[PDB]
């Protein structure tokens, strides 16, 4: 429903409404339920109910804490974006929380010994920071006309009226 | 009808008090000015984070990363981009100030003509027949409380332009000739108050074969015993 | 009977800023992102102008809450109002003088669009016909409460009583007054039906709004020191890091043209406000009452006035 | 806007694509969450797919309105659209209608009738 919102940068901000064009998982998108062969388009949201096996056929490995890559280091949500970055937070219900970053640094992946697989898309959100600098809300602009109106006025409440938001144009179908 | 007029005035002041003491948002014309000024200042502040073609929007990390031979080429773009935004802001403030000045001149004319005297201009000091007005102060504005006369509860009658009595037409000093079906009376124009037609509230001009619509009646003579 | 013409509103134009600067080019719309919020400023200014133009027409014409009707017995003591009252043979509310006035004014995409008004010409004609019917059947009483009926000859008698002349003058010269009024309306009808062009104040607004749009279209064929005025030719002849410095010059010139246009549109709308406020005050003090101000409603001792609609304007007929 | 075919020598014309605009008619967020979408002057046949086809399609002189049930009544105007058409939110939905200019009244004029007020109201 509303999953896959992290802190897009390392700069502290508070009580603002910042607009970030970043690769996100779109709201109300369909994800596969497992209880195998999993491709890699641009980035994968992961959840669970041990570790991971990445690569193409080098191999990127996480077991459980030791990591083989060469590099080595000694209800759970995981954003695996690759610029390989791991975001993680644990406490699919209707809830929503911001995923704090953990660590920093492929055409398929796998897992060790139920989970979920999402796929990130080029989007543009509108984050709501708070007094403590954490994220409490977000708005996907290209979901519906109401959220596009919220992205235009840059608020989360809209007054009664009529608002010009964008324009449309049929794309060129084929080349000649 | 002094007591009735007093109670109606008190009830009207109480209803103004109630419609302000509720959550009825009425000061939108005053809130618009504050909103537009705050929005113009917020846009002018947010224009400082644009780089206008340069490598950054901060002047300090340009000066601490480049030498003055090829740093001024970066600085000139920011100088032109900020001059343009200042010029736009000042131009639109000059255009808003003339509208505010026209509204202030209208408020001064209303203060002179509605409060310091009684006005005959229609719908200038409220809707109806103007009596008097009161000022009340507001944040960056003024609020006028116009007190007007409104007629109510009309009634149909039969009218006539003149009266022929002794072969002479009779015209009213002020008011209209009305009739309730059997008798004829002269009354004033804005409040029904019928009176007997005598030779002290009429005047005579000519004979009664020229006016289109003249009606026979008796015009009383007040010096009856002498 | 004289004629007074005032402008009320003008054409509601809108601009697609991104398309006018560089349509169908994402690597130019990404270069327009380096300038902050300019197109939102320009769209906010033009949207405020567009709402302002509907507010002008609303406050000039919508000054009644009823819609009055003229009675089917038109016996008004000898006066003849058929040239200005509505005519049902035509498919509108419009009248004969209003047909002449609508036929006199005859002038009438890179983002440049024109928005329609809120009130239509038929609705504005219904407002003016309600104003005429209320005036003729009730005097000035319908602007201060409930419309009270009165015969038209008695109304005209104590409109004479408000300029210092008694009412026996009217009740003894009624036929002459009626014939002079009918001949004056006929002379107005003849001087409007002839080829005299008297709607110059309304034609000036249309010509001044057309020249600005034609200049704004004409500025798209200037190179501004670049190699071409066509963006696709630069994008097909150059690599991107050499096309940057040409697209920047085109963006700078087209932003300068847009800003000049928007500033002059703001300054031109500022006087249409003043003309619409003057027209609203003249409506309230000439049509809804009788005015003692010298040379405000006509030229002479004022009796009564009639409103007529016009393309982006209003015409008063002062008696 | 015109060009010659370089192989068949044919005179074939050029016109641009659709190019409209999009407005969003909505109440407050403290009342509902449904919207309506106005497409600027496209005549409803060349037009998100729920807001492209389906029921609740209405043709205006200002454009193509999708998501609002047109009725035959006439109310005080609530949200202006253009050319006489207004919109309002009324088991609850968004409607579109032709706005009314006021009530109906006919003054009972004759040549010998007058109406005189008998009372008053201080306002
Ligand atoms: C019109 O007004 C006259 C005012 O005089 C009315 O005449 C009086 O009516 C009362 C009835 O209450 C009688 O007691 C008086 O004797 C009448 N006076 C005269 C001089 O006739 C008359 O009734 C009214 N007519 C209508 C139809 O209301
Ligand atoms: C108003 O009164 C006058 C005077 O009584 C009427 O005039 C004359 O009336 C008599 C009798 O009715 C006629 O024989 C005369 O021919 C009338 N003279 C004129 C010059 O008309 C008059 O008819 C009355 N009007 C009404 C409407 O009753
Ligand atoms: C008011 O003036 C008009 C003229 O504008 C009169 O209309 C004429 O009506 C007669 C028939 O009654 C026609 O034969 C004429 O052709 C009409 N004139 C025109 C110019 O078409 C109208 O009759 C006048 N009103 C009254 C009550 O006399
Ligand atoms: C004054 O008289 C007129 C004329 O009778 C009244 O208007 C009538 O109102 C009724 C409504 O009950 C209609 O059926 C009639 O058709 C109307 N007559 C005309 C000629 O239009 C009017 O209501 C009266 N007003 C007052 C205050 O008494
Ligand atoms: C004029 O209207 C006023 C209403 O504003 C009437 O005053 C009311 O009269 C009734 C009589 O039954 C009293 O019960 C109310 O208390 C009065 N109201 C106030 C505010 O005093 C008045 O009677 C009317 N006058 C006429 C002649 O009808
Ligand atoms: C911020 O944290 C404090 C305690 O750490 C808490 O009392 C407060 O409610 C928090 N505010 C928000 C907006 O979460
Ligand atoms: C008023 O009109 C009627 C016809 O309805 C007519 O008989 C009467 O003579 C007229 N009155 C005047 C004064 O013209
Ligand atoms: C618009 O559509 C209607 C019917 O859908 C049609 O009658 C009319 O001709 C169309 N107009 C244009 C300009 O295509
Ligand atoms: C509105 O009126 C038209 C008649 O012109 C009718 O065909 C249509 O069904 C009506 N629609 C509604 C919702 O009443």
């Amino acid at each position: 429903f509303t999953r896959g919102v992290y802190y897009p940068d390392k700069v502290f901000r508070s009580s603002v409404l910042h607009s970030t064009q970043d690769l996100f998982l779109p709201f109300f998108s369909n994800v596969t339920w497992f209880h195998p062969v999993l491709p890699f388009n641009d980035g994968v949201y992961f959840a669970s109910t041990r570790g991971w096996i990445f690569g193409t056929t080098q191999s990127l490995l996480i077991v459980n804490v030791v990591i083989k890559v060469t590099f080595e280091y000694v209800l759970r949500e995981f954003v695996f974006k690759n610029y390989f970055k791991i975001y993680s937070k644990h406490t699919l219900p209707q809830g929503f929380s911001a995923l704090e970053p953990l660590v920093d640094l492929i055409t398929r992946f796998q897992t060790l010994l139920a989970y979920y697989v999402g796929y990130l898309q080029p989007r543009t959100f509108l984050l709501k920071y708070n007094e403590n600098g954490t994220i409490t809300d977000a708005v996907d602009c290209a979901l519906d006309p109401l959220s596009e109106t919220k992205c235009t006025l840059k608020s989360f409440t809209v007054e009664k009226g009529i608002y010009q938001t964008s324009n449309f144009r049929v794309q060129p179908t084929e080349s000649i | 009808n002094q007591k009735l007029i007093a109670n109606q005035f008190n009830s009207a002041i109480g209803k103004i008090q109630d419609s302000l003491s509720s959550t009825a948002s009425a000061l939108g014309k005053l809130q618009d000015v504050v909103n537009q000024n705050a929005q113009a200042l917020n846009t002018l502040v947010k224009q400082l984070s644009s780089n206008f073609g340069a490598i950054s929007s901060v002047l300090n990390d340009i000066l601490s990363r480049l030498d003055p031979p090829e740093a001024e080429v970066q600085i000139d773009r920011l100088i032109t981009g900020r001059l343009q935004s200042l010029q736009t802001y000042v131009t639109q403030q000059l255009i808003r100030a003339a509208e505010i000045r026209a509204s202030a001149n209208l408020a001064a004319t209303k203060m002179s003509e509605c409060v310091l005297g009684q006005s005959k201009r229609v719908d200038f000091c409220g809707k109806g027949y103007h009596l008097m007005s009161f000022p009340q102060s507001a944040p960056h504005g003024v609020v006028f409380l116009h007190v007007t006369y409104v007629p109510a509860q009309e009634k149909n009658f039969t009218t006539a332009p003149a009266i022929c009595h002794d072969g002479k037409a009779h015209f009213p000093r002020e008011g209209v000739f009305v009739s309730n079906g059997t008798h004829w009376f002269v009354t004033q124009r804005n409040f029904y108050e019928p009176q007997i037609i005598t030779t002290d509230n009429t005047f005579v001009s000519g004979n009664c074969d020229v006016v289109i619509g003249i009606v026979n009646n008796t015009v009383y003579d007040p010096l009856q015993p002498e | 009977v004289t004629t007074e013409i005032l402008p009320v509103s003008m054409t509601k134009t809108s601009v697609d800023c991104t398309m006018y600067i560089c349509g169908d080019s994402t690597e130019c719309s990404n270069l327009l992102l380096q300038y902050g919020s300019f197109c939102t400023q320009l769209n906010r200014a033009l949207t405020g102008i567009a709402v302002e133009q509907d507010k002008n027409t609303q406050e000039v014409f919508a000054q009644v809450k009823q819609i009055y009707k003229t009675p089917p017995i038109k016996d008004f003591g000898g006066f003849n109002f058929s040239q200005i009252l509505p005519d049902p043979s035509k498919p509108s509310k419009r009248s004969f003088i209003e047909d002449l006035l609508f036929n006199k004014v005859t002038l009438i995409f890179n983002g440049l669009t024109v928005l329609p008004p809120l009130l239509t010409d038929e609705m504005i004609a219904q407002y003016t016909s309600a104003l005429l019917a209320g005036t003729i059947t009730s005097g000035w009483t319908f602007g201060a409460g409930a419309a009270l009926q009165i015969p038209f000859a008695m109304q005209m008698a104590y409109r004479f009583n408000g300029i210092g002349v008694t009412q026996n003058v009217l009740y003894e010269n009624q036929k002459l007054i009626a014939n002079q009024f009918n001949s004056a309306i006929g002379k107005i009808q003849d001087s409007l039906s002839s080829t005299a062009s008297a709607l110059g104040k309304l034609q000036d607004v249309v010509n001044q709004n057309a020249q600005a749009l034609n200049t704004l279209v004409k500025q798209l064929s200037s190179n501004f020191g670049a190699i071409s005025s066509v963006l696709n030719d630069i994008l097909s002849r150059l690599d991107p890091p050499e096309a940057e410095v040409q697209i920047d010059r085109l963006i700078t010139g087209r932003l300068q043209s847009l800003q000049t246009y928007v500033t002059q549109q703001l300054i031109r709308a500022a006087e249409i406000r003043a003309s619409a406020n003057l027209a609203a005050t003249k409506m309230s003090e000439c049509v809804l009452g009788q005015s003692k101000r010298v040379d405000f409603c006509g030229k002479g001792y004022h009796l009564m006035s009639f409103p007529q609609s016009a393309p982006h304007g209003v015409v008063f007929l002062h008696v | 806007d015109a060009v010659r075919d370089p192989q068949t020598l044919e005179i074939l014309d050029i016109t641009p694509c659709s190019f409209g605009g999009v407005s969003v008619i909505t109440p407050g967020t403290n009342t509902s969450n449904q919207v309506a979408v106005l497409y600027q002057d496209v005549n409803c046949t060349e037009v998100w797919r729920v807001y492209s086809t389906g029921s609740n399609v209405f043709q205006t002189r200002a454009g193509c309105l999708i998501g609002a049930e047109h009725v035959n009544n006439s109310y005080e105007c609530d949200i202006p659209i253009g050319a006489g058409i207004c919109a309002s939110y009324q088991s609850q939905s968004i409607i579109a209608y032709t706005m009314s200019l006021g009530a109906e009244n006919s003054v009972a004029y004759s040549n010998n009738s007058i109406a005189i007020p008998t009372n008053f109201t201080i306002s």
